């Protein structure tokens, strides 16, 4: 939300000092002459910016920080000195700084330098090759700094690498004349041996490593996968490794990402992907959610490739049908509050679904209409006024 | 072959080449079996025929000789369509080409072509002549690289030196017209001199070389007329194979020894005979000079003992087999020039770039699995220009 404003139109500027912001039209002295949007965006940065801190500076640290104005506010609100101490309830950014530095011992000034008194975001471009012969990973990261919403960032960076040995991080320096970065790989003996490749949190999977190129072993790459940074990535991996991120990675903001790039990649082991990660349970419901209409979307553009019925038709009838009639939809329980999530969603995106001819289906559009019909809900706890919604959606 | 040889050329050329005296002939006498009856033909007709009734002239069965046929006359541009008329030139030539307007020769041809081979060959003892020696240089099949020192043998050299004597002088011919073009003797005069045989200063150059191969004596002190040996025109055997990798040669002459020797152990030498064995260390010796086991089958088998002919097949199952398997134990490394690409993103993407690379002929290997084209440094800065214009088009 704040990449996209800020990029739209010029930034938001936590902490101005008095104009300070001249590139938007209205002035930002005061609260009454804020545009709504740029009120809403300001509460949204303010509390990233907090996570931010949060990050630099440990969690227990920050709640000590809020219990120390907490209490300087506690002790002051029952003094009955006019004021000598009711301004103690009063914080400003100097006294939040310096409680800061009182609890924790260093000081955020870059960070505070950086994301509140300068008003932007950053943007990063990334593309990596892969070296056989020295086993090295070249990544090349280079920042737009030239559009208006934009500012250049020169701090550390973080990197996570899936390889077959495992998920290594990586921290690089990206100064202004910086880049390419050269950062180590480690072996591929687990692919001479059937090994479990061991994944970020201690858990290790089997992988179908047939897609994967012979000579590298590195599975998947994530520029600041940690959002330490306000930011927006734009990585060039191969379309292999988004498929290998959307299937086993332990993050959901990574399966996000990588259904949002395989809208680029239309292959059917992209189809086969989507396909295996709506079909999962244990996996998070609004990664499931947005596999919808990602596979509705590459279900469009593989028209005159496409086998046998339509998208998500026959997983629907698998998950919520009944076992003797396929057409029939099964009589509403919406007891487990994420197969019903994801009931609702799937004809909303099953509907996206076009011909040759550039219309819809009339075996999709047949089958949204006998969900209409044959809907009961005389039996569930709960209500069926969003399910019907989505259906006229 | 002549056919291949007059088929690289083109229509300029081949009508200049097209000379009255013996062109016309020569060239019909390639004809295989019956584009002659249509040359005699349409030899007398002033006026071009359509070329269904060309088509339809041949029955339904044996059409494929026609169409080869037709296919050969029209690379050779003896008729054109006009719309199938000869050629005037040719009509005119052929028509006066058709009633209008020795045993110490044969002797000289073997003894010089064996001192050419003894010398091509690391022979102490040859015919010493510059120009032969920088003409065999420049055919590609020897290599100096030091003028003081006698120039080597490279490997085409070998395969060259086992070839028998009639291809072996026709390829020697073939490059002696490919390198006459590059020094600039004119190509059609040399070449309807051959075509003459058969029935200025470049052409007493030329005789001069055609005598040094001894296809031509003049024997009259270098004298216009000349004499023409048999091979200028265009055996029993000796060698007897044993099944234990022994060879009896009846050899006299000191070139089949050492053609022998080039892929055999010598054991004794007898006045009228030579004991060899073909050993591994003999056979792969050969095989790392370059020959393959091909050229010494074929080179024993023609030079085979009458006494040996009886038996089918002439040469022993065993040693054919023991050779060819002698040969296939060797399997060799290669050289080319390349640059290599990755991250290639989209499928169906890559398929189309593989097809840029291989029309301008710098592909050299590729892989749909992993995306992996391999390009040569040679046409690098158009294989990536492409390659920009498509993530543009996006």
């Amino acid at each position: 939300k704040i990449v996209a404003y800020e990029l739209k139109t010029g930034g938001v500027l936590l902490h101005p000092i008095f104009n300070p912001a001249s590139h938007l039209h209205f002035s930002i002295k005061h609260p009454h002459t804020l545009s709504w949007e740029y009120y809403s965006m300001f509460q949204c940065k303010a509390h990233l910016v907090m996570r931010l801190i949060e990050n630099r500076i440990s969690m227990e640290f920050m709640l000590q920080v809020f219990n120390k104005l907490l209490s300087l506010a506690s002790t002051a609100s029952s003094q009955k000195f006019q004021s000598h101490m009711w301004s103690q309830m009063l914080v400003s950014t100097s006294g939040f700084l310096k409680s800061i530095s009182n609890v924790s011992g260093k000081d955020i000034q870059p960070l505070i330098k950086q994301w509140v008194d300068q008003s932007g975001v950053v943007k990063f471009y990334g593309s990596f090759a892969f070296n056989r012969k020295r086993n090295v990973l070249e990544l090349e990261i280079k920042q737009d700094y030239t559009s208006p919403g934009t500012q250049k960032y020169v701090g550390p960076l973080k990197v996570t690498v899936q390889e077959l040995d495992g998920s290594f991080n990586h921290t690089l320096q990206i100064e202004e004349n910086s880049l390419k970065h050269d950062i180590p790989c480690h072996s591929k003996s687990r692919r001479n041996k059937k090994k479990k490749i061991p994944l970020m949190n201690g858990e290790e999977v089997d992988m179908d490593l047939s897609a994967m190129d012979a000579d590298s072993p590195l599975l998947w790459i994530r520029i600041d996968p940690d959002m330490s940074v306000l930011r927006k990535v734009e990585f060039e991996q191969a379309d292999f490794m988004w498929q290998y991120q959307l299937r086993y990675e332990r993050d959901v903001v990574a399966q996000q990402e990588s259904i949002l790039a395989l809208e680029k990649f239309p292959t059917p082991a992209s189809r086969l992907a989507l396909t295996d990660i709506l079909e999962q349970e244990q996996c998070f419901y609004r990664v499931r959610m947005s596999a919808c209409f990602c596979l509705a979307k590459i279900a469009n553009s593989m028209v005159s490739t496409w086998t046998g019925p339509p998208a998500m038709k026959s997983l629907f009838t698998r998950m919520f049908c009944c076992k003797s009639c396929p057409n029939i939809v099964k009589t509403n329980n919406f007891m487990s509050f994420q197969s019903y999530f994801l009931q609702k969603t799937m004809p909303v995106a099953m509907a996206l679904l076009r011909d040759v001819h550039n219309l819809c289906p009339k075996e999709v559009l047949t089958f949204i209409l006998d969900l209409i019909k044959y809907n009961d809900n005389r039996k569930n706890k709960f209500s069926d006024n969003y399910y019907r919604a989505e259906m006229i959606d | 072959n002549l056919q291949e040889f007059l088929g690289g050329l083109s229509p300029g050329v081949l009508d200049r080449l097209y000379g009255h005296p013996a062109t016309c002939l020569a060239v019909f006498r390639e004809l295989p079996s019956l584009a002659k009856n249509w040359v005699m033909r349409m030899l007398f007709l002033e006026q071009p025929l359509p070329q269904a009734a060309v088509a339809l002239w041949v029955k339904k069965e044996f059409s494929k000789a026609q169409e080869e046929s037709t296919g050969l006359l029209s690379g050779l541009r003896i008729w054109h369509t006009q719309l199938l008329i000869l050629n005037p030139i040719f009509r005119q030539n052929l028509r006066i080409a058709l009633l209008g307007g020795v045993p110490s020769l044969d002797k000289y041809a073997e003894e010089r072509w064996e001192v050419v081979l003894h010398f091509m060959v690391g022979s102490p003892s040859a015919a010493v002549s510059q120009d032969l020696a920088q003409l065999l240089s420049q055919a590609g099949l020897m290599k100096s690289t030091e003028p003081g020192e006698p120039p080597c043998i490279t490997s085409a050299g070998f395969q060259f030196l086992l070839l028998d004597t009639p291809a072996q002088l026709w390829y020697f011919m073939l490059q002696y017209l490919q390198t006459a073009q590059s020094r600039g003797m004119d190509l059609v005069e040399i070449l309807s001199f051959l075509f003459q045989l058969s029935f200025s200063d470049s052409l007493l150059n030329f005789l001069q070389h055609l005598r040094e191969f001894g296809l031509v004596f003049q024997r009259k002190r270098k004298s216009r007329r000349y004499y023409p040996t048999r091979l200028a025109i265009n055996q029993p055997g000796f060698i007897v194979v044993e099944t234990n990798y022994r060879l009896y040669a009846y050899t006299e002459s000191e070139l089949q020894i050492a053609l022998i020797a080039l892929f055999s152990e010598m054991l004794y030498r007898f006045p009228n005979m030579v004991v060899a064995q073909v050993t591994r260390e003999s056979v792969q010796q050969a095989i790392a000079s370059g020959i393959t086991a091909q050229q010494i089958i074929h080179f024993l088998r023609t030079r085979a003992h009458p006494v040996m002919l009886k038996q089918t097949p002439v040469l022993p199952p065993t040693i054919t087999d023991q050779i060819r398997l002698w040969e296939l134990e060797r399997d060799r490394l290669r050289f080319t020039e390349g640059v290599l690409y990755n991250q290639f993103l989209s499928q169906v993407d890559f398929e189309l770039l593989l097809a840029h690379a291989r029309e301008l002929g710098v592909l050299v290997f590729e892989n749909s699995a992993k995306r992996l084209m391999v390009v040569t440094p040679a046409g690098h800065s158009d294989v990536k220009r492409f390659w920009k214009r498509q993530k543009h088009s996006s």
